[PDB]
DNA sequence: AAAATGCCATCTCCTAGAATCGAACCAGGGTTTCATCGGC
DNA sequence: GCCGATGAAACCCTGGTTCGATTCTAGGAGATGGCATTTT
């Protein structure tokens, strides 16, 4: 495969050395740098001209930053707050919902949803409690834990306020180091149940966390040692970590021990190959990678999936800045992610001279290189929206695999329509079903996207319950969807009314029939319709979709129209997400 | 037909016609925009329009350019004001640039030509008017263009006798061929070459191929074909030749032959000095030659700390404008100098300067030591008189136990226990400039002290600098300048060539009418080489026919 | 930007009035700047206090009472390493130190001393010294002074005390300076002298005995060794047994921390030793360690040619603890700040100008910004224990103290005329020695700077030049002024570089830190003139 | 009532990043000179 | 065959382009003084 041209990110900075990227859920990257958070805003293009500029806008980021610690003195630990302005450190989106926690340089973890802070997680006790040097996502539900400076965990849950904002509370701890130790909580990986921590004295723990556990145990799987641990991941119930000089593998169902002697004390970044069927990782230095098979014992072979692509790049770049090999020189990596499916990944990285040496921003560049991690992909749960579309331009447009035979005619649950169900748990069967999930993956590769699946599975929540169509907004709806699948309508004859702030719009419902991108008011005016209910725009408050570019009626600002039970529970559920591609929609 | 949009499609183009009108337009622009869209002949309608455009939090109405208050039903009515519709200069920026003013990387600069560049629209703007029209110089133009050129298209044009640049928003590139591709004749050179090279005898008519290669089509491609041949000719990548027909000997063409095809960086920085006496001692190892800030930066700390170095030699060296306080002892001076296109400084330790500036004067006398100190005050008593009590804060004392207790101070009652250097006659700007000044007075005495001021001046001065660079005429007439002010040269307009005569003023009229007279119908495009009894491979039988004659 | 909430620690000015603060400025109470800064441990604002009463009217000069163990006033602040007996730890019968006795000719061979004496002048006194001979100060003006000057002979690169109190074998008045010399002497931009690369050449350190009682001073020994230049030069205070003099630490221009163990003599005879190997060399393959400190008795923290740093345990030292980048280029010095009431922390200067402190437990959540500096060679940094201080330049003539707890609250402690080249500081006492490329040492107290309000910073903040080097181009000849000269702290102060006789400039100052004799301190220039004088 | 604390305005210096300016170089077009053709 | 006119080629001139280091400007940081209010 071919890459993708590497997206040049200008004139930022890192603090410091460590992974700074990540890679969120609905495909945004966020680059912690300094002092503002970088994000690649994912965006659509048919044609990307193989170029990664054009699925990326990188924009600077900036956040609020509440200090929950700044009237208190700094006891132990003497470097927090000893510069008192907070700017991002860790940033780490959720693996399942729509927003990001940010750790500050003085020890917070707040939560937010785009620009907007959520929550700054605090729990009552002494300081070094409330102090955290580490956070980590529930890869399964929506719950977050903190390390502390006390060397426990501390467990905080979602709950949801009137304005179903949710709202995080502390839940439980458990306390890993030894009473009165002043270790701190460095490492935490939760993947599937298991959830591995690992303190500044490079012990190591387990536990198994549940709904069905409060405080589960804690065991030990690693002795506290001086070699300290670079980085943390778990493969299969493997636990791999690095540090100077070394890897090591815990198998978490014999808790034995396997170590490998790298041949080099440069950092090593371990990338689990999740999908290989074999149990295996890429580790990832300035200077070599190699791929390693976590079999009893472990076994190193040639990394043949990234490293080709920096060789060639760094030979480029030699031949323009080290001619004759006058100076050192060195790949710099500033961050490496796995993509939310897994299938690819993303590593931002420079090239150096080792030199004496003043930069200022304005001379800063680096690079974001793509590459496909296997031969093949899927469309990944674990991914939504332009993350799928960015997987499939890696990987060189080639299709996901699909299910035997499919089609973008096959019906939503395979026509078994849940119709028993509250609205709201029926649109969710059907958003959380695989039909809608290719088809939203299709309609980014198509010319002209299509929900005809989608409407046939409102329309049978329609003709049953169709004693309930009173309203003249649900009405014109039903009729549209009905005349979009060339089906029987509830009523023909009569007339909507529709308002905005200047102008009052009356549509006789037989004009719902005559055309699928327009209707016409009784004064002759013609109004294109709303992608998701097809009920006339007649306003710049919407939402639009970035793929197909249909607008969506923002329910959020329209007081003036008395929408049904159906196209307001329509208009409330597809507020943030296009029906057609699984986007989030962009904001007028 | 009137067109179906939606409404905050309508608010996206009339914004990106606010952009492309330098950030601001009239009330009556916004109805046409709109007119195309909507039916304004509804109140309900034309009052619905206006709303849509200037309630978007970006957008600005001015009444006779006042910011007003956005009554959307007094504004449709009010005949009595001219009204105007603009946005705030971030969305202007984000319009143009896809980010704001802070986060954009582009410049105020090169933001002003892309303004112009948007409000030229499908038509553009050619890079000699943009700067004509924005007013920067010419020597800066091209380079904002390359901070923008991802915004634009552009193509090459001929505009008033210069090769200049179209460009254009990037949204207005056309995918079909262009009607008048813009051809130079340095681009042909190898297939001019390899076309004599595979001919017949490696010769060809000159006529013969301007038409093959079909640069008989404009005067132009005439004139730069004959240039081409002309230039590889001087070049010796091919040679003219004059061939004698072997069927009529006296009929002789212009023919051109073919002749030929076309461990470690060691620096030198140290811990244990200050980083000026390294300075300082590269710089009195170079001598009387002085050192460039480039080679300074090469041999101590390599070219990626050029920036630190610079910065920090600020403090310690010394223009000979605006000289630092005389220390004595140990100084370094800085003037300008040249590597063709670039001006840096040379670094001078102070005698050398002294010797640079002021040849004819005494070498100086080495600085002794400073006057001592004269206090003869000691510690005892210095310590005591500079002493300033400091604020109450922490204290402590001993318990009866003899335990320390610490308190804050009132928190127990227990009381307090407390700019053209001389050259010695050759005023310069730069070494270059003082270089290019001897060079031309030594010239003028070697080729009898009368010169016209002509490119073959420049050789003969560049020849005697050996100079691979060539100078410009800009370049040796400031240097002419500079000698007249210092009397050195007299120059005056010749009446029937006008061009300038430089004289030495040791050098009487006499001399000078003589040097015009031998200048006069001095003889030039002289003939080149012969050669018989052979053919001429021909693309053209008319070519052909006039060498069989 | 940023935003305060109401959670507050008990017992707080700070908290009483909750003010948000974010610059030194905001601190307009001197109880709230104290607090703010140094927190609200009693025991450490007891010693606070004892340091305020026992040094607030030691604006120049301190009596030596105040530094005996005796003393209400008493603070003794060890450092790291002495806090176990690490010797048979780090060595022993597997590490011994490997010498062979050589002779004068044989010394004379690899290492050429100056041969041409030293004019100096000081006082009413001009003399020519030579290599390996001292003046003793003349009757000058501005008091009696007690004190020498030593022709050491070549450039000196470091110097160190060791700093024992008593000894089974060396009694309370007798202690031992370690010198560094090089012979690429007078040449500040001699290719031996690089520091960007792997180079190894002859040079030696000498080892005096010296007496504070009497200031008489005997060179004991020259260990000749090929490491090349020698700096960040250490006693291993830690590191004592029946049979040294001491452990010697140092960097080299090898790339490596090498150990020297000091054998004693049988008498002070002066002895020629070549160093065959180190008790203990500290290195990595395909890096240069360019600077390294102490955590503890047993581990050392380093920095490297490519701004990487790593600890190592001294007791298994083939493999660092960790090895992370923390600078984009050569970093220029490292420095441990200690403390009994908060985690150990590291300070790191670089060419690229970053001044950062972290705490090895976790550089990434830990490590702050304290400032970023022009870009420059030479940045001294020290940590003064009794302020809980990191003491430093910007590398361009101001001298400023930051407490390692407040990198925000950065204070200004004297402008220079020049280039700030050498700080001495103590475990005992709060007064700064600070050298300068004019070849000016003047000494300040920090504990004045901090330990006082924000407000007339400038009016109670003074500084005073002990000495002034000068040289005579027409003479070829050295002089030494012994005249006071007081500065007050400069307001809105220009940075200010000159260039200065190569010879002149003040390479190093160490006070010694002992009770005994912890009012000597010794200063050298790059001449080889190395000055003691015991301050009384 | 006096000293301390807090905040604002003004002044001075620094640093980053943008803008300037000289010189060379290059191409096109005008001008001038030379050669050839045609007319006497 | 010679002389005059035209056209054709060569040479010179003018302005824009190109490039990079140094210079300049904008924005921020830090300190003092003054004034007012609060605390001792």
């Amino acid at each position: 495969m071919k890459l993708l041209k590497d997206l040049l990110v200008d004139r930022k900075e890192f603090e410091d050395w460590k992974n700074n990227l990540t890679w969120a859920r609905d495909g945004t990257l966020y680059l912690t740098t300094f002092p503002d958070i970088s994000i690649g805003q994912p965006k659509y293009a048919k044609d990307i001209n193989c170029n990664s500029k054009n699925l990326f806008h990188v924009k600077e980021f900036p956040l609020e930053f509440e200090n929950k610690l700044d009237f208190e003195l700094a006891q132990q630990n003497g470097l927090l707050n000893s510069q008192p302005v907070c700017y991002p450190r860790v940033c780490k989106p959720s693996p399942i919902d729509d927003w990001m926690a940010v750790l500050s340089n003085n020890g917070n973890v707040s939560v937010f949803k785009d620009n907007k802070m959520l929550t700054n997680l605090d729990s009552k006790g002494n300081l070094s409690s409330r102090t955290y040097h580490c956070f980590e996502w529930n890869p399964i539900e929506s719950s977050i834990v903190v390390g502390n400076e006390d060397g426990e965990l501390q467990f905080f849950s979602i709950r949801k306020n009137s304005e179903n904002t949710p709202e995080f509370y502390f839940e439980s701890s458990i306390r890993l180091s030894d009473a009165g130790s002043k270790d701190w909580v460095t490492h935490i990986v939760w993947y599937e149940d298991v959830l591995v921590a690992a303190l500044s004295n490079n012990s190591v723990f387990s536990m198994t966390v549940s709904a069905s556990s409060h405080q589960p145990v804690s065991r030990m799987i690693q002795n506290a040692s001086r070699r300290k641990i670079t980085d943390l991941k778990i493969v299969d119930y493997k636990v791999v970590l690095t540090c100077p000089g070394y890897v090591h593998k815990i198998d978490l169902k014999n808790y034995s021990i396997s170590s490998l002697k790298t041949g080099s004390l440069e950092n090593f970044h371990i990338i689990p190959l999740n999908h290989e069927k074999e149990s295996t990782i890429l580790l990832m230095s300035n200077k070599t990678s190699y791929k390693v098979l976590l079999e009893d014992e472990l076994h190193v072979t040639a990394d043949n999936i990234i490293a080709p692509y920096l060789e060639k790049k760094f030979k480029k770049w030699s031949t323009i800045w080290n001619e004759f090999n006058n100076y050192e020189t060195t790949l710099v990596i500033h961050g490496i992610s796995l993509s939310p499916d897994g299938y690819s990944i993303a590593i931002v990285y420079d090239m150096e001279r080792v030199a004496f040496k003043y930069k200022i921003a304005s001379e800063q560049s680096f690079n974001i290189m793509f590459a496909p991690l296997y031969h093949t992909w899927t469309i990944s749960e674990r991914a939504v929206g332009l993350a799928w579309y960015q997987t499939y331009q890696i990987y060189n447009q080639s299709l996901p695999k699909l299910p035997e035979n499919f089609s973008m005619n096959k019906k939503l649950l395979n026509g078994n329509y849940p119709i028993s169900l509250d609205f709201q748990s029926y649109l969710n069967a059907l958003m959380k079903s695989e039909e809608m999930r290719i088809i939203m993956f299709l309609n980014m590769t198509i010319d002209k996207p299509s929900i005809l699946s989608f409407l046939e599975a409102l329309y049978e929540y329609a003709i049953n319950k169709k004693s309930e169509l009173t309203n003249s907004f649900d009405l014109a709806c039903v009729l549209s969807i009905a005349a979009i699948l060339k089906r029987e309508a509830p009523i023909y004859n009569g007339t909507l009314l529709m308002k905005n702030s200047f102008l009052e719009e009356t549509f006789n419902l037989e004009s719902f029939t005559a055309d699928p991108e327009t209707v016409t008011s009784t004064t002759n005016n013609t109004w294109k319709r709303c992608g998701v209910t097809l009920l006339p725009i007649l306003t710049t408050h919407v939402k639009i979709c970035p793929v197909s570019k249909q607008r969506v009626i923002d329910i959020k600002r329209d007081d003036l129209n008395d929408y049904g039970w159906f196209t307001r529970g329509l208009l409330e559920r597809f507020n943030e997400i296009s029906v057609y591609c699984g986007t989030t929609l962009e904001v007028m | 037909m009137v067109l179906t949009i939606y409404p905050d499609e309508l608010v996206q183009i009339v914004s990106d016609k606010i952009a492309s009108n330098k950030g601001k337009i009239t009330l009556n622009q916004l109805w046409d925009i709109s007119g195309k869209y909507f039916d304004l002949s509804d109140k309900k309608v034309k009052q619905f329009v206006l709303s849509c455009v200037i309630l978007k939090k970006d957008i600005e109405v001015y009444c006779d350019g006042a910011i007003t208050t956005k009554n959307v039903t007094d504004i449709i009515g009010d005949a009595n004001h001219s009204y105007s519709v603009g946005i705030t200069e971030d969305s202007l920026w984000t319009l143009l640039t896809g980010y704001t003013k802070k986060e954009s990387t582009i410049g105020n600069s090169a933001f002003e030509l892309l303004l112009e560049v948007a409000k030229s629209g499908e038509k553009g703007i050619n890079t000699m008017d943009l700067a004509q029209v924005t007013g920067q110089d010419p020597r800066s133009v091209t380079g904002r263009i390359k901070k923008i050129n991802h915004l634009l298209t552009s193509s090459q044009l001929i505009y008033k006798g210069h090769v200049v640049k179209q460009l254009k928003l990037k949204k207005f590139s056309h995918d079909g061929v262009d009607s008048n591709p813009y051809i130079n004749i340095r681009d042909h050179l190898a297939t001019i070459v390899e076309v004599v090279k595979r001919s017949k005898n490696g010769i060809r008519q000159i006529i013969d191929l301007k038409r093959e290669l079909k640069f008989d089509k404009e005067k132009r491609l005439s004139k730069a074909f004959i240039a081409a041949i002309a230039w590889l000719d001087e070049k010796e990548y091919l040679k003219k030749v004059l061939v004698v027909s072997p069927k009529n000997p006296a009929i002789k063409i212009r023919c051109v032959k073919y002749v030929k095809d076309i461990v470690k960086n060691e620096v030198l920085l140290n811990r244990f000095y200050p980083l000026q006496n390294q300075t300082y001692d590269i710089a009195d190892k170079s001598g009387l030659k002085g050192i460039s800030t480039m080679d300074v930066v090469n041999r101590i700390t390599g070219k990626e700390f050029q920036r630190a170095f610079t910065k920090s030699s600020e403090y310690y060296l010394e223009s000979v404008d605006k000289q630092k306080e005389n220390t004595g002892g140990y100084r370094l001076f800085r003037i300008y100098d040249f590597e063709g296109k670039k001006k840096f400084f040379r670094l001078f330790t102070a005698q050398n300067f002294q010797k640079l500036t002021n040849a004819e004067d005494e070498i100086s006398v080495p600085k002794g030591f400073d006057e001592l100190g004269k206090s003869r005050t000691d510690l005892k008593t210095l310590n005591e008189d500079n002493f300033v009590a400091l604020n109450n804060t922490v204290r402590f004392t001993t318990d009866s136990d003899g335990q320390d207790i610490f308190f804050w101070h009132g928190e127990l009652k227990i009381p307090p226990n407390s700019k053209v250097v001389n050259f010695g006659g050759f005023s310069a700007r730069s070494l270059r400039s003082l270089q290019r000044q001897r060079a031309i007075l030594k010239v003028m005495n070697t080729i009898g002290g009368v010169a016209y001021l002509r490119e073959q001046f420049y050789e003969s001065v560049s020849k005697y600098m050996g100079s691979t660079t060539t100078l410009d005429k800009k370049t040796v007439r400031g240097d002419v300048d500079l000698m007249v002010e210092s009397e050195k040269l007299g120059a005056r307009t010749e009446p029937v060539s006008g061009r300038k005569i430089i004289f030495l003023p040791t050098v009487g009229e006499d001399a000078i009418q003589r040097y015009i007279l031998k200048e006069k119908d001095s003889k030039k495009a002289t003939f080149t080489d012969v050669i018989h009894d052979t053919e001429i491979y021909f693309f053209d039988q008319t070519e052909k026919n006039r060498f069989h004659r | 930007s940023t935003k305060n909430m109401k959670s507050s620690s008990p017992g707080s000015s700070l908290g009483q009035k909750g003010r948000p603060i974010r610059l030194l400025k905001d601190l307009s109470s001197a109880r709230d700047k104290i607090e703010r800064i140094y927190g609200l441990n009693k025991e450490k604002l007891l010693l606070l206090a004892k340091v305020k009463e026992g040094f607030e009217t030691s604006v120049f000069d301190f009596p030596f009472k105040n530094i005996q163990p005796d003393s209400p006033y008493f603070v003794c602040l060890d450092p790291p390493c002495k806090k176990e007996s690490a010797y048979n730890k780090v060595i022993g019968d597997k590490n011994r130190t490997v010498y062979h006795e050589i002779n004068k000719t044989e010394f004379e061979n690899m290492i050429k001393l100056r041969t041409k004496r030293l004019k100096l002048l000081i006082g009413e006194v001009d003399a020519e010294v030579s290599t390996g001979d001292k003046i003793e100060f003349p009757v000058l003006a501005n008091g009696k002074r007690r004190g020498f000057i030593y022709n050491v002979g070549g450039l000196v690169t470091d110097i160190a005390w060791l700093n024992i109190e008593e000894n089974t074998d060396i009694g309370k008045d007798i202690q031992y300076l370690a010198v560094a010399v090089s012979q690429y002497m007078d040449e500040p931009l001699n290719e031996h002298l690089e520091m960007f690369d792997k180079e190894k050449h002859s040079s030696c350190i000498q080892i005096f005995k010296m007496n504070t009682s009497t200031l008489h001073c005997v060179k004991v020994q020259t260990i000749v060794h090929s490491f090349g230049e020698v700096w960040d030069l250490k006693w291993h205070e830690g590191c004592h047994a029946p049979h040294l003099v001491g452990c010697l630490s140092f960097v080299s221009q090898e790339g490596t921390i090498n150990f020297l163990e000091i054998i004693d003599n049988a008498t002070d005879v002066h002895v020629f030793k070549m160093c065959e190997k180190p008790s203990l060399t500290l290195s990595l393959a395909d890096s240069l360690i360019t600077t390294f400190d102490f955590l503890s008795p047993t581990t050392v923290v380093c920095g490297f040619k490519n701004g990487f740093v790593a600890e190592f345990d001294l007791t298994d030292p083939e493999v660092p603890s960790f090895y992370d980048q923390v600078h984009d280029s050569y970093i220029l010095s490292v420095s441990t700040a200690y403390s009994d009431f908060e985690d150990t922390v590291v300070s790191t200067v670089a060419v690229d100008g970053y001044f950062y402190i972290f705490n090895p437990k976790d550089i990434a959540t830990t490590k702050t910004t304290v400032s970023r500096f022009r870009g420059s060679n030479l940045v001294p940094v020290v940590y003064c224990p009794q302020i809980y201080s990191y003491i430093y330049s910007d590398g361009a003539s101001s001298l400023r103290a930051v407490p390692s707890r407040a990198a925000f609250a950065v204070h200004p402690l004297v402008s220079r005329e020049t280039t700030i080249t050498a700080i001495g500081v103590s475990r005992l006492h709060p007064m700064v020695l600070a050298g300068s490329a004019d070849g000016s040492l003047i000494i300040t107290n920090a504990a004045r700077r901090l330990l006082h309000g924000i407000k007339n910073s400038s009016a109670t903040q003074k500084s005073l030049r002990l000495w002034k080097w000068d040289y005579s181009i027409k003479d070829d000849k050295y002089r030494i002024d012994s005249s006071y000269e007081v500065y007050p702290l400069t307001v809105n102060d220009v940075s200010k570089a000159k260039i200065d006789a190569h010879g002149i400039n003040i390479t190093c100052t160490k006070w010694n830190e002992t009770s005994a004799g912890g009012k000597c301190y010794a200063f050298s220039n790059s001449a080889g003139l190395l000055t003691l004088e015991y301050l009384s």
